[PDB]
C-alpha cells in the first residue's frame, strides 16, 4: 500500500529543486571522476534532462509494441525506474539506451509479467547478434539497476487508483451522470502527467484525481462537491486548499513540460556518443 | 495477562474507505464486474476487487512530502 | 561483502542459506524470480511478526539476500518430543501467526507457502512468516495465480480442485492446518498425491456438499468423491475446548468465503479466553 510504501518513504521528493539539485550532483560527481581520471565533451544537467526524456520516450514506444503485450503497470514500473536511476546518475556513466531496456526487464519480472529473456530480447529492432549482445549488457545491468533503486522494487502507479476513484464517483456522484466519458481524455492527461518528474513529487492518487478533475474541467463539468462533500473536505478546509493547491502544481507542471527537440536531440545523442567512446 | 484483539491502526492520509461487507450495500459492487462461479469457488469475490481500488484510490491522498 | 560465512543452516531448491556473522544469508534468466519476489515485498512490509530484509548483494545474475537470524522454527518445537505443547503455547504461536497474516492480508499479499518450517522463531519468542518466494499480491481480477503453491499437506481443497482466482483463504487454511499439526504432533492431513490428500480432507472432515460449498462443482479440476461422514472434531482434538474446536471448524471450512479471515479469527473467544497466551520469553525452546 502506497501509504506505507518505499516509494512515499523515501522517492517522492519535496520540490523540483530537490531533483535538480540529484541531477546536477550526479552530473558533478561524474565529471570529477572523469577528471580525477585523467572540456566540452561533458553534457550539462539540462543536456541530460533533455537526452532522458528522449529516452524516456523511446522506452515507452518499446513497451507499447512490446509481444506479449506488456501490461500497463509493468510500463509505468519501468518509467518510474528509468526516473529514479538517472536521479543519481549520469547518461555520461551508465548509457540510457541499456538503462531503459534493463529498467523493462526488470519491470516485467517484478511485475509477475512472466516473459523469457529470448522473447523479451526479440521485441528488439535489431537482428539477432544485437539482440544478444543488449542481453547480455542487460543482464549486466541488472543488479546495477537494482542497486540504484535501493531495492525499492514496487512502484505504485495511478492507473489503480484512477479505477477506485471512477468506481467511488459511479457510486457516489450522482452529479457525475456517467463518470466514464471522463476516462479517455483524463487517460490522456495522465500520459502528460508521466512525461514529467510529478511521478517523483506527487502521490498516485493524487496524480489521478488531478487526471480526473482536469478531464472533468476539459468537459466542462465541475466537481467541487465531490472534493468537499463526498471526499470529507468540508470539515478540514485547509486539506482542500493543499489539495487543490498540488493539484493547480501539478496542472501546471504539464504545462510547462517541454518535450525534446529532434535537433537538439541528434546533437546530443552524438555528444553522448562521443562520451561513451572516450570513457 | 490475556489477549484483547485491536483493529490494525494504520494511518492511509486519505478519505476512509467503506468497510468490504458495506460495499454491495452501499451500492459499490454494482460497478465492478461479477465473479464468475469459478471465481466465487475459489473465494474470490467482486468485493475484494472494489476494495483494494478504492483503498489505492484513497491512499496517501492527503500527503504532502 | 561485510559478511563473513560461519555456518551451514539449510538448504532448499530455490536457494541454500547459512548463518553469517549474526545474520542469515540465503542465495540467461538474470537475477532469480524468486529472490526478486521476496525482495520486492520484503521491502514494503514492516511487522513483528514479518521476517525483515536487512539487505542485498551479489555478482551479475547471482544474488544473496540478507536477514535477521533466527533461532529455531515451528518445525522442529512440532517435531520435538522433550517440549510440551501447552495451550497457552499453542495459543500464543497460532497469535503470533494470524497477527503477521492479518498485516499481511491488509496489505493485499497471500503468503502462499505456509507450514511450520516457515514460522521461525528468535530467541525472544517472536514468531516470523518467512519464505516469501512463493507469496503473491491478491485482488487483481486480472492476475492468473497457479495452484501448485502451498505444500500438499496444508494444501486448501480449493487449490486442489485448480482454483486459479483465490483470496486469503488458502494461508487460512493452511493456518488451520498448522494448528491441528500443534495440537496432534503430527501432520494433519498427510496426503501422497493431490487424488490422496482430496481423500484425506474429504475422509477427516467430512465431503462438502452442494450446501457447504456452492459453486464446488464449477472448479476445474473437481472430481466427484464418495461421501464421507467426517470424524467428529472433538474425537480429533480431544483435550481442546469447545472455543478452540469453534476456531478449527472456522478455518476449517469448505467454502473459502466462509474460512475466517485472520482478523475475524483474532477476534473469535477463543484469544480472548483464560488462559492468556504465553510471552514470547516463556515460550519453549528446544
Ligand atoms: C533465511 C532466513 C529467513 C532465516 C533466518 N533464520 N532462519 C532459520 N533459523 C532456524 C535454524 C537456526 C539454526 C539451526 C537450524 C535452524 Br532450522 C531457518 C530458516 N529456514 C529456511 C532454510 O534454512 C527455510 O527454507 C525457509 O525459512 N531460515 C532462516
Amino acid at each position: 500500500m502506497y501509504h506505507n510504501s518505499s516509494q512515499k518513504r523515501h522517492w517522492t521528493f519535496s520540490s523540483e529543486e530537490q531533483l535538480a539539485r540529484l541531477r546536477a550532483d550526479a552530473n558533478r560527481k561524474f565529471r570529477c571522476k572523469a577528471v580525477a581520471n585523467g572540456d566540452p565533451v561533458f553534457l550539462e544537467p539540462h543536456e541530460e534532462m533533455t537526452l532522458c526524456k528522449y529516452y524516456e520516450k523511446r522506452l515507452l514506444e518499446f513497451c507499447s509494441v512490446f509481444k506479449p503485450a506488456m501490461p500497463r503497470s509493468v510500463v509505468g514500473t519501468a518509467c518510474m525506474y528509468f526516473k529514479r536511476f538517472y536521479l543519481n546518475n549520469s547518461v555520461m556513466e551508465y548509457h540510457p539506451r541499456i538503462i531503459m531496456l534493463t529498467c523493462a526487464f526488470l519491470a516485467c519480472k517484478v511485475d509477475e509479467f512472466n516473459v523469457s529473456s529470448p522473447q523479451f530480447v526479440g521485441n528488439l529492432r535489431e537482428s539477432p547478434l544485437g539482440q544478444e549482445k543488449a542481453l547480455e549488457q542487460i543482464l549486466e545491468y541488472e543488479l546495477l539497476l537494482i542497486q540504484q533503486l535501493n531495492f525499492h522494487l514496487i512502484v505504485h502507479n495511478p492507473y489503480r487508483p484512477f479505477e477506485g476513484f471512477l468506481i467511488d464517483l459511479k457510486t457516489r456522484y450522482p452529479i457525475l451522470e456517467n463518470p466514464e466519458i471522463l476516462r479517455k481524455t483524463a487517460d490522456d492527461f495522465l500520459n502528460r502527467i508521466a512525461l514529467t518528474d510529478a511521478y517523483l513529487l506527487y502521490t498516485p492518487s493524487q496524480i489521478a484525481l488531478t487526471a480526473i478533475l482536469s478531464s472533468a474541467s476539459r468537459a466542462g463539468i465541475t466537481m467541487e462537491s465531490y472534493l468537499s462533500e463526498s471526499l470529507m473536505l468540508k470539515e478540514n478546509r485547509t486539506c482542500l486548499s493543499q489539495l487543490l493547491d498540488i493539484m493547480k502544481s501539478m496542472r501546471n507542471l504539464v504545462k510547462k513540460y517541454e518535450p525534446p527537440r529532434s535537433e537538439e536531440v541528434a546533437v546530443l545523442k552524438q555528444k553522448l556518443e562521443r562520451c561513451h567512446s572516450a570513457e | 495477562a490475556l489477549y484483547e484483539y485491536q483493529p490494525l491502526q494504520i494511518e492511509t492520509y486519505g478519505p476512509h474507505v467503506p468497510e468490504l461487507e458495506m460495499l454491495g450495500r452501499l451500492g459499490y459492487l454494482n460497478h465492478v464486474r461479477a465473479a464468475s462461479p469459478q471465481d466465487l469457488a475459489g473465494g474470490y469475490t467482486s468485493s475484494l476487487a472494489c476494495h483494494r481500488a478504492l483503498q489505492d484510490a484513497f491512499s496517501g491522498l492527503f500527503w504532502q512530502p | 561483502k561485510r559478511y563473513e560465512k560461519l555456518d551451514f543452516l539449510g538448504e532448499g531448491q530455490f536457494a541454500t542459506v547459512y548463518k553469517a556473522r549474526i545474520v542469515a544469508i540465503k542465495k540467461k534468466d538474470g537475477i532469480n524470480r524468486t529472490a526478486l519476489r521476496e525482495i520486492k515485498l520484503l521491502q514494503e512490509l514492516s511487522h513483528p511478526n514479518i521476517i525483515g530484509l536487512l539487505d542485498a548483494f551479489g555478482h551479475k545474475s547471482n544474488i544473496s539476500l540478507v536477514f535477521d537470524f533466527m533461532e529455531t522454527d515451528l518445525e522442529v518445537i512440532i517435531k520435538d518430543n522433550s517440549l510440551v505443547l501447552t495451550p497457552s503455547h499453542i495459543k500464543a504461536y497460532m497469535l503470533m501467526t494470524l497477527q503477521g497474516l492479518e498485516y499481511l492480508h491488509q496489505h493485499w499479499i497471500l503468503h502462499r507457502d505456509l507450514k511450520p518450517n516457515n514460522l521461525l522463531l528468535d530467541e525472544n519468542g517472536v514468531l516470523k512468516l518467512a519464505d516469501f518466494g512463493l507469496a503473491k499480491s491478491f485482488g487483481s481480477p486480472n492476475r492468473a495465480y497457479t495452484h501448485q503453491v502451498v505444500t500438499r499437506w496444508y494444501r486448501a481443497p480449493e487449490l486442489l480442485f485448480g482454483a486459479r482466482m483465490y483470496g486469503v483463504g488458502v494461508d487460512m487454511w493452511a493456518v488451520g492446518c498448522i494448528l491441528a499439526e500443534l495440537l496432534l504432533r503430527v501432520p494433519f492431513l498427510p496426503g501422497d498425491s493431490d487424488l490422496d490428500q482430496l481423500t484425506r480432507i474429504f475422509e477427516t472432515l467430512g465431503t462438502p456438499t452442494e450446501e457447504q460449498w456452492p459453486d464446488m462443482c464449477s472448479l476445474p479440476d473437481y472430481v466427484t468423491f464418495k461421501s464421507f461422514p467426517g470424524i467428529p472434531l472433538h474425537h480429533i482434538f480431544s483435550a481442546a475446548g469447545d472455543d478452540l474446536l469453534d476456531l478449527i471448524q472456522g478455518l476449517f471450512l469448505f467454502n473459502p468465503c466462509a474460512r475466517i479471515t485472520a482478523t475475524q479469527a483474532l477476534k473469535m473467544k477463543y484469544f480472548s479466553n483464560r488462559p492468556g497466551p504465553t510471552p514470547g520469553c516463556q515460550l519453549p525452546r528446544p
